[PDB]
């Protein structure tokens, strides 16, 4: 529903979800060649499987695809700097990819916006819905269009005709923070076929050992997991499967 | 809507240099290149993108500048370098005309 | 929210504990086996306040809560748990109503004398406003509950049984099952049942635990038959 | 990939006349064919860009009298009310790849329209 939907925000207006309590699988993107560009800072996508993070941010834009390069830690532009500005540690990456075929209209898809004006550089991660008239003059001009007081949102004229740096670009940013709080997002882990009557060096939901295992004829309780004897001898018994 | 070429015209020895300024009226990023038309012949587009050498031309063409300012610069010009060059950089889309040409600049060696 | 006042002032009542309040600390499974731990536990032969008409103010949460409650209608509904309960911190939300249980951990504008109106319900004025929001979740007898906060994590431990008595807490033995975990790192000191115009009748029993030392007995199918302070 | 064009001839003024421009060695569906002129001795002039999907693209100078038409192996161009000043030299231009719109690498031989009485 956020990689690809009917309706993604606007640069200036971005969307963000939160992803927690989520069984992730990073396996799937890293294998699809549907998004043109896919490289992530602080952490390889490809061990992203293994790592677990206790939320998620993932912010959806659409953008112009010259302007892709704009949206990168520690980088200066126009919607970089008045639109979206990423922090300079910013843990995660982007996926954008061309949308010509959806964003763009034969006469000109303008219901995507951008701020051009505005006070000063925002920081990073902040969200700008206001949409006051950027004066530059010394009188005031009371909110009211006219000479010398300008309207910093304006309009992408999306049209199929455009080259690829003007073609429409939806982009979606995942952010990973941690933090002193318990993790729940990451990858299903794995879990390799069971043999039963042969000495092995068994893991079983990060209990390790080595031993023999059998069948065996004992009742739990449905909520029990481990077994144990006398003097703490471990029997599994519930398989995590 | 306007591109500008700077020098009109300009010469230069065979053991020598020149550079050409084109320049934008409205900001096209570096999606800007260049042609060499020679005299009865089709323009041939020796740099796009303002900065990478097209396949088959010589490095003594070299392009920069971004925005709305850019320069090429011949470096050792020879004999066969006098035609004439012209800069083109996409504009937009609706808001002005799609692409256009530059006035275009003409070259002769002594 | 809604201000009442029509309540009967009296101090509460205590009752002797007996011997109830037995939880399994984990997932371990033994057979004839007696296993001595050291833990959060509900001390043996306590007396502990019994509640009453309409009373339900704040009750500190000091370390854990023994909540025990038995009716015939079900006027305890659910628990707000938290600080400040003001929705300028975080603060726990439990509701056991008829659908399904709905569980919130985000701020929310608590009033003095939250409450839920009824027979048809129509009354939902225990919160008023919610923002900021990080978790959700939604899932003659006598109820035996206990809660624990440990390193960040609830624990909630049920047992549902049939009673005899009238009055009292019955006298027997009843081992506490593990039920359910939430993993949110709150920082709690007070906490405040429910219950469910027209006025009823409902009595809940309130217990602290303390750090101890138990001894317990596991059958032959592992279920607690019996324990020693 | 030859692009060539043809459709030279000397009509009056306001006389209709195409312009046929034929590809060969690669694939009209995939690549963008446009139009451009030039005066004798005089700049570049753009006229119009056709997208490999089939939109079209004039200019403003243009005022839209020009029509650009593709068709399996065709890219024709016609015109309406010719005038005077219209006398030029006009070529086709293929692109590079996929995208990568207005850069004109391959150009056809060139063919001379006057007009005169
Ligand atoms: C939206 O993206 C998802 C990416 O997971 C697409 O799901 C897979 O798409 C590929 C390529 O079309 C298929 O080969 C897979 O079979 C799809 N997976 C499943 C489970 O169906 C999804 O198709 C995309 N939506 C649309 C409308 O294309
Ligand atoms: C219910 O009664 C309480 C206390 O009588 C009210 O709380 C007071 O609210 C006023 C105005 O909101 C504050 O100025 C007081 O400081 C509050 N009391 C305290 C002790 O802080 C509450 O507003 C009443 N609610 C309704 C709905 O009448
Ligand atoms: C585990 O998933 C498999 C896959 O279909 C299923 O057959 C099995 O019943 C599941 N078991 C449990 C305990 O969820
Ligand atoms: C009964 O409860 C009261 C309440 O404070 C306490 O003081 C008293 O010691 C308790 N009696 C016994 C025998 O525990
Ligand atoms: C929202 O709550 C989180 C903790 O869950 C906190 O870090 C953040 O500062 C809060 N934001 C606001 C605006 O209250
Ligand atoms: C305990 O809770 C209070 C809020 O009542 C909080 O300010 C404090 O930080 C918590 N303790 C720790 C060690 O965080
Ligand atoms: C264990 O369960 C069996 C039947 O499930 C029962 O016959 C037996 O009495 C139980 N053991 C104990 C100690 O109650």
């Amino acid at each position: 529903e956020v990689f690809n939907a009917t309706r993604f925000a606007s640069v200036y207006a971005w969307n963000r979800k939160r992803i927690s309590n989520c069984v992730a699988d990073y396996s799937v993107l890293y294998n699809s060649a549907s998004f043109s560009t896919f490289k992530c800072y602080g952490v390889s996508p490809t061990k992203l499987n293994d790592l677990c993070f206790t939320n998620v941010y993932a912010d959806s834009f659409v953008i112009r695809g010259d302007e892709v390069r704009q949206i990168a830690p520690g980088q200066t532009g126009k919607i970089a700097d008045y639109n979206y500005k990423l922090p300079d540690d910013f843990t995660g990456c982007v996926i954008a990819w061309n949308s010509n075929n959806l964003d763009s209209k034969v006469g000109g898809n303008y219901n995507y916006l951008y701020r051009l004006f505005r006070k000063s550089n925002l920081k990073p991660f902040e969200r700008d819905i206001s949409t006051e008239i950027y004066q530059a003059g010394s009188t005031p001009c009371n909110g009211v269009e006219g000479f010398n007081c300008y309207f910093p949102l304006q309009s992408y004229g999306f049209q199929p005709t455009n080259g690829v740096g003007y073609q429409p670009y939806r982009v979606v940013v995942l952010s990973f923070e941690l933090l002193h709080a318990p993790a729940t997002v990451c990858g299903p882990k794995k879990s390799t076929n069971l043999v039963k009557n042969k000495c092995v060096n068994f893991n079983f939901n990060g209990l390790t050992g080595t031993g023999v295992l059998t069948e065996s004829n004992k009742k739990f309780l449905p909520f029990q997991q481990f077994g144990r004897d006398i003097a703490d001898t471990t029997d599994a018994v519930r398989d995590p499967q | 809507q306007v591109l500008t070429q700077t020098p009109s015209s300009v010469s230069a020895a065979v053991g020598g240099t020149v550079t050409i300024n084109c320049q934008a009226s409205e900001d096209i990023y570096d999606n800007l290149v260049w042609y060499q038309q020679k005299p009865g012949q089709p323009p041939k587009l020796l740099i796009y993108d303002a900065s990478t050498l097209a396949f088959g031309v010589s490095s003594r063409f070299r392009g920069s500048g971004s925005g709305t300012h850019f320069t090429l610069t011949m470096r050792d010009v020879q004999c066969d370098d006098a035609a004439t060059y012209y800069c083109q950089g996409e504009f937009s889309c609706s808001s002005g005309d799609c692409t256009a040409f530059g006035g275009g600049t003409e070259v002769v060696v002594k | 929210c809604v201000n009442l006042t029509t309540r009967t002032q009296l101090p509460p009542a205590y009752t002797n504990s007996f011997t109830r309040g037995v939880y399994y600390p984990d997932k371990v499974f033994r057979s004839s086996v007696l296993h001595s731990t050291q833990d959060l536990f509900l001390p043996f032969f306590s007396n502990v306040t019994w509640f009453h008409r309409f009373d339900n103010p704040v009750l500190p949460f000091n370390d854990g809560v023994y909540f025990a409650s038995t009716e015939k209608s079900n006027i305890i509904r659910g628990w707000i748990f938290g600080t400040t309960l003001d929705s300028k911190t975080q603060s726990l939300l439990i509701v056991n109503n008829a659908t399904n249980v709905v569980i919130k951990v985000c701020e929310f504008q608590f009033c003095n004398d939250p409450f839920l109106g009824v027979w048809m319900e129509s009354e939902f004025r225990v919160y008023s406003s919610a923002n900021n929001c990080t978790f959700e979740y939604v899932s003659k007898n006598l109820r035996e509950f206990v809660f624990k906060n440990i390193d960040g994590y609830f624990k909630i431990y049920s047992k549902h049984t049939p009673i005899n008595l009238v009055r009292d807490l019955p006298q027997g033995f009843s081992a506490l099952e593990p039920l359910v975990d939430l993993p949110i790192g709150i920082n709690i000191t007070r906490f405040q049942t429910l219950l469910a115009w027209t006025a009823g009748a409902a009595a809940y029993y309130v217990g602290y635990l303390q750090p101890r030392t138990f001894l317990l007995k596991y059958n032959e199918n592992g279920t607690i038959t019996d324990a020693v302070d | 990939q030859s692009v060539e064009e043809s459709g030279g001839r000397l009509v009056t003024p306001g006389t209709p006349l195409t312009l046929t421009c034929t590809v060969s060695g690669f694939s009209l569906s995939r690549y963008a064919m446009s139009w451009v002129r030039q005066a004798p001795g005089k700049g570049l002039e753009w006229i119009g860009i056709i997208v490999d999907s089939g939109h079209t693209a004039y200019a403003s100078w243009a005022k839209g009298r020009f029509t650009i038409s593709r068709t399996s192996t065709t890219v024709d161009l016609k015109m309406t009310s010719l005038t005077t000043e219209d006398t030029a030299t006009y070529f086709c231009a293929r692109e590079t790849g996929g995208g990568a719109f207005y850069v004109f690498e391959f150009w056809g031989p060139g063919t001379v329209v006057t007009v005169s009485s």
